[PDB]
């Protein structure tokens, strides 16, 4: 089943609508992710359910403008219903794409200011 | 994209002023310099932040920085260190999952808990992770 899924990135449209959302390195052990994702450097794309737990990290708190980025996929895995009780921080709603997202899943990309200020315009991504 | 930011640090003792430098390239390549009186005194590069600045203290042994991201409690998340190149992480409690409230920037001022090395900073990760 496909999924509505979010993710605050600083990098250009015009990058990301190209080349997709890429992983740094192959581990495929979500604990590991969990614990450390970079050490070793995980397969895995982060997202969230919830388009408002991407802002502070877009604007790296509050310093700067970045995007959220939208997109539609099937094969994330729900950290919180894989992990239980010991996913480390639930409250943001993971959902972690193995192996990346293909450009053509991606949605769009919405601005945000460094206060946090959703731009009112989204653009989209012509490849859906 | 080149961002800046004057940071407070203990030199062999003495309270001093540093200013680094985070230089954000293609092909997700972080670099994060520190100056300290015009010199350069160490440069870190990595994937993210938070990495390039455990680094940047294992090489300057002789100094405590006085920033969150040298916390022993502090650490990314996975989202966290992805979506925000390591700038974002969150102060941990013992038995708890981390909150939108405990998220901090690793650069910002702390001057407790800060006198430790990276490597016990990963030891207390780790026993933090344990204890959920």
């Amino acid at each position: 089943d496909y999924i509505i899924t979010y993710r605050g990135d600083t990098r250009s449209f015009t990058e990301i609508f190209d080349k997709g959302f890429e992983t740094l390195g192959p581990s495929k052990d979500l604990y590991k992710h969990a614990l450390d994702n970079r050490a070793p450097p995980s397969d895995f794309v982060s997202t969230t359910i919830d388009p408002t737990k991407t802002i502070s990290f877009a604007t790296k708190y509050g310093q700067k403008s970045g995007y959220m980025y939208t997109m539609k996929t099937n094969h994330g895995i729900d950290v919180n219903k894989a992990l239980g009780a010991r996913s480390p921080f639930a409250a943001e709603a993971e959902i972690a794409m193995p192996g990346g997202v293909r450009a053509e899943d991606i949605l769009g990309a919405r601005a945000v200011n460094a206060d946090g200020e959703m731009w009112d315009y989204t653009i989209l991504n012509p490849k859906r | 994209d080149v961002d800046k930011r004057k940071i407070k640090i203990i030199l062999n003792g003495e309270m001093e002023e540093a200013e680094l430098h985070m230089i954000t390239s293609p092909n997700r390549h972080c670099c994060l310099k520190i100056f300290h009186n015009n010199n350069q005194l160490a440069e870190s590069n990595d994937t993210d932040y938070f990495s390039c600045f455990a680094d940047l203290r294992n090489q300057l042994k002789n100094i405590i920085f006085l920033c969150k991201g040298a916390k022993i409690n502090v650490y990314p998340s996975a989202m966290s260190r992805d979506m925000s190149d390591g700038i974002v992480a969150y102060e941990t409690t013992l038995g708890q999952p981390g909150l939108p409230e405990n998220q901090v920037h690793i650069f910002d001022f702390e001057d407790k808990y800060v006198d430790i090395t990276p490597e016990e900073q990963r030891k207390f990760h780790s026993q933090w992770f344990e204890s959920l």
